[PDB]
């Protein structure tokens, strides 16, 4: 113990061009610093909630003693252009 | 000085013979017992069997009596691990321990570095790096630069900015393994956001199993 | 002396995905195998003319006595998607 | 034998002096008229004024009165073209002739090799390679491959396939000068809609002032 708890950073970016080529498409939201090692990413899209290939874990960063995550959200690009951005929720303690 | 020396990663696929190798140094190679304790990823320890320089005297586990053969060589003090018919499940990482000058016979004080060892159905495949262009419509904050390695077998892929440069500020996130088996990662840095592009903003990525050297900037 | 007329090109490519998904766009029409060194090319967008940044040359390809030509419609992303499949309009000697 | 040498290329830039040199040797460098003539790209002959070897006699051109000055050295027999602040417009070809043993004394009956100068004072942009994708929702005909060349100052371009290969079918189309002072080209093949990629159908585009390797498939 006495490692103080840290937010989880909320870093998502917007789908990529080079990606958005193509009939391809993928959402990378990052997510660090934060102690607690215990969290699960949950995609919506225009609070509808969108569980269709995501992908979460919860690797070591270094010696810092805190942890990371990633997720990836892939779908056709006539998906992303059907409706507004998305959002990437944490819900590591709270609604973030 | 004793010491334990393995061989490199071995990544094949199922259905392929594997015989990685362990040599060991510093100590008479003739009394010390020589073993192999499996750790799958997240699990505990498995010890599989043991083997003796002299002569062979192989005591194997009672889940791994016939599913894997150990031998050794005496002439050049090298123990060696050969598998026969790997499956899906047989990725885990594997060391080569030997007993101590006190204890009991099956003790194994002493470890060597560890071989990494993969197996998949799915071949290799050169990555496709994709520029994550930063939040131009919001600049609010700290910018984030970075690039998108997806598409690719192998593991280990080492990704560096300005060959090398910029050390502060780039945090490269581990990759995660997908339902295709192609992993995927990131690295940004943070940057302030009236530096959009100071010298070059490049990316560099490189990666030695495919032999795909990709430098885009964003 | 010169050589007897031929027929024009109708060349046309949509525009390239990783000039479209970007902030640019530029609609390429190819016209060569022609003589006559004389043909002005004229831009529709779904039967009305637009003539907004557009230019056009008539160069010599190779020592093959005839001529080419080439043509670049420079316009936003957005206007692209905002109607159909834009047309190519030769005007060399007819309507082609 | 009476021959003239002239000076290398030069590359500047506007605002800055030049002094190009002919030499003439073969012959006594005292009684012929020395000139210079320019010839823009794309324009005829454009004459400057002349030099006499003997004493400073000097009959400038009505248009380059005070634009350009001309002088030489009678001691290593070699004459000079010298500028003071030079504009974009200024990038020409030019020559040095001498008159012959027979004619009138501004006839200029020799010439020597040329001396290209080019300033053209811009931002020299690298070029970005687009893939002109074919058209793979009507595959009617002949299918064509390509990619776009476009934001790039410098017209010499060179494009090429496979490294030098696909001989047949590529037609390589000259650039066109916009509004911006950016050129831009475009190359296809004609290749049988059944062939789409046959080995990579990768594009291939050079930039020497820039020293861009794009290497782009499609």
């Amino acid at each position: 113990l006495g490692q103080p708890k840290a937010a989880p950073s909320v870093t998502l970016f917007p789908p990529s061009s080079e990606e958005l080529q193509a009939n391809k498409a993928t959402l990378v939201c990052l997510i660090s610093d934060f102690y607690p090692g215990a969290v699960t990413v949950a995609w919506k899209a225009d609070s509808s909630p969108v569980k269709a290939g995501v992908e979460t874990t919860t690797p070591s960063k270094q010696s810092n003693n805190k942890y990371a995550a990633s997720s990836y959200l892939s779908l056709t690009p006539e998906q992303w252009k059907s409706h507004r951005s998305y959002s990437c929720q944490v819900t590591h303690e709270g609604s973030t | 000085q004793m010491q334990l020396v393995q061989s490199g990663a071995e990544v094949k696929k199922p259905g392929e013979s594997l015989k990685i190798s362990c040599k060991g140094s510093g100590y008479t190679f003739s009394y010390y017992w020589i073993g192999w304790v499996r750790q799958m990823p997240g699990k505990g320890l498995e010890w599989m069997g043991i083997i003796y320089p002299g002569d062979s005297d192989t005591r194997y586990s009672p889940s791994f009596q016939g599913q894997v053969t150990i031998s050794a060589d005496k002439s050049i003090s090298t123990a060696y691990l050969h598998w026969s018919s790997l499956k899906a499940s047989d990725t885990a990482m594997y060391y080569c321990a030997r007993q101590g000058d006190l204890g009991d016979w099956i003790l194994l004080g002493y470890w060597g570095q560890g071989t990494l060892v993969t197996v998949s159905s799915a071949s290799t495949k050169g990555p496709s790096v994709f520029p994550l262009a930063p939040s131009s419509k919001s600049t609010s904050g700290t910018a984030a630069l970075g690039c998108l390695v997806k598409d690719y077998f192998p593991e280990p892929v080492t990704v560096s900015w300005n060959s090398g440069a910029l050390t502060s500020g780039v945090h490269t996130f581990p990759a995660v393994l997908q339902s295709s088996g192609l992993y995927s990662l990131s690295s940004v840095v943070t940057v302030p956001s009236s530096s959009l592009g100071t010298q070059t903003y490049i990316c560099n990525v490189n990666h030695k199993p495919s032999n795909t050297k990709v430098d885009k900037k964003v």
